[PDB]
RNA sequence: GGAGGGGAGUGAAAGAGUACCUGAAACCGUGCGCUUACAAUCCGUCAGAGCCCUCGACGUGUCGUGGGGUGAUGGCGUGCCU
């Protein structure tokens, strides 16, 4: 029995062209080309889903520094005041407080000032 | 010298558009009563009945 | 007024009649459940000490259950010859918070 | 009663012929053999 | 909008030459068109002219529409056959060369003054 | 001028016209949408404004467990094989 090629070879064809649409160049249009680029699409995409976490965090921890200097306090103390006082708001949500809920930030800083050492020198 | 690579189309076809003719301008003519286009370049000659009007 | 609610490792600024995607719960659709709660925001005043957070909890009923986005992995490294296809779709539930 | 289509083999009986040289799947761009040498092309005689 | 259209097909006249003149007619009337066309200095004007005229010619008499109003809606030129022939070289070695046709596509539609 | 085409006919079909079954890709056009002329780009990926299209709900535009196209802008990122 003498087997033709075609099919078997056209279904992978297809599927990688398909999930090439957008690119520029020979990176849309050849298959080699196309699986090259795919190749470095889904390490690059298996790579930034990981690193997002960080980068999320990084966005929120800047807002929440930028709300909280406006409160007279820097961000390094308020969260060393808020883990005293056993809140537990993450930084994803105090991010959000800072910027729909001023006065809740207000608040949180007053409490977490509140729990702070009187002394944050002192050798306790 | 050769070409070391292969043009990409962008830089193939901004440098092809360059490749095109211009328009003659024309202007009016009465010749044997009707009207027609001609270049402005022979309106002597076609008052004249030196160029052909098909 | 609106609390922020944890369940399955995160939490989620929630109101009442807010529609959040969340972690599989073991729960059938139309079901309702109970969640701790991290803060609560009613007004002015701000609910913040453990003790006052323990008394209270949000309800929510489980609208279905659904699956996240297909994603889609294929590990690669040059000049080895080695590639790992993978492919991964989360479950998740649909809480539609009823009340603080 | 016992047709033609009700008839298999014993579990175990039937093993799947490995294909080698194709793709990186199973074992692919050496069929096994490592690198080059003798061994990489033809044979080593026994004595 | 009513329209007629016409065909020119095996055109020996190469895709990007034919295109170099039919830039020139676009979106015009036919009668400016057809003007632009009989003095522009070019060799694939002829052809072009050609379609557009019959063109014209059918919107009028299969359709019935007045000629003053008709426009070069649409027109393109795509790719022929082309055949091989060979330029032999110094020292041996041949070439190819092509001969490249066209088929050029015209429509006409009638629009308002 | 022909070539070729447009009507008209034949045909079940002319998206069967003796360049003729089916008619893929590379390659070459035309039209529409988004974008692009202060900008150093393995050309993707992750966030993402704006614009356009579409499915639901309530009014007249405004959200949603939405979906698609394009993407200014920011982060990361040294092609495949041997």
């Amino acid at each position: 029995a003498r087997v033709k090629r075609a099919l078997n070879a056209q279904k992978k064809r297809r599927t990688v062209l398909k999930a090439s649409k957008g690119y520029r160049g020979q990176r849309s249009r050849l298959y080699r080309k196309a699986k090259e680029q795919q190749l470095h699409s889904l390490t690059y995409a298996y790579r930034d889903r990981r690193a997002r976490k960080g980068e999320f965090r990084k966005l929120w921890i800047s807002r929440i520094n930028a709300a909280a200097r406006a409160n007279d306090i820097t961000y390094n103390r308020l969260i060393q005041g808020l883990k005293a006082a056993g809140v537990e708001v993450d930084r994803k949500n105090l991010a959000e407080l800072a910027v729909s809920d001023p006065a809740a930030f207000t608040a949180l800083v007053d409490v977490a000032r509140a729990a702070l050492p009187e002394d944050v020198n002192a050798p306790s | 010298a050769v070409p070391k690579r292969r043009m990409s189309r962008a830089n193939t076809r901004s440098r092809r558009a360059q490749w095109k003719a211009e328009a003659p301008g024309l202007v009016t003519v009465s010749v044997a009563g009707q009207q027609r286009k001609v270049p402005r370049r022979l309106l002597k000659a076609a008052r004249l009945g030196l160029v052909d009007l098909d | 007024t609106y609390a922020i609610v944890k369940t399955g490792g995160k939490q989620y600024k929630v109101a009442a009649g807010d529609v959040v995607k969340v972690e599989k719960l073991d729960s059938e659709p139309g079901a309702s459940v109970s969640l701790p709660v991290a803060l609560v925001v009613d007004g002015a005043n701000v609910t913040s000490k453990a003790d006052d957070l323990a008394k209270v909890a949000v309800t929510a009923e489980v609208l279905e259950h659904t699956k996240g986005p297909k994603i889609r992995i294929h590990k690669f490294k040059n000049k080895t010859g080695y590639h790992k296809r993978q492919g991964h779709r989360q479950q998740l539930t649909v809480l539609k918070v009823t009340g603080i | 009663v016992i047709k033609l289509h009700d008839l298999k083999p014993a579990p175990g009986e039937k093993k799947a012929k490995t294909r080698v040289g194709r793709g990186e799947g199973s074992k692919g761009k050496t069929a096994g053999r490592g690198t080059k040498g003798t061994k990489a092309r033809k044979n080593v005689p026994v004595m | 909008f009513p329209s007629a259209t016409a065909k020119a097909r095996y055109v020996r006249v190469s895709a990007t030459k034919a295109r170099r003149v039919i830039d020139l007619v676009r979106g015009k009337s036919v009668e400016e068109a057809l003007d632009i066309l009989r003095w522009a200095p070019q060799a694939a004007s002829e052809p072009v002219a050609k379609v557009i005229a019959s063109a014209a010619a059918n919107a009028q008499n299969n359709e019935g529409l007045d000629p003053s109003t008709l426009v070069v809606a649409t027109v393109y030129a795509d790719e022929g056959p082309t055949a091989k022939r060979i330029r032999p070289r110094a020292q041996g070695r041949a070439f190819r060369i092509r001969k490249r046709t066209s088929h050029i596509t015209v429509i006409v539609e009638s629009r308002p003054p």
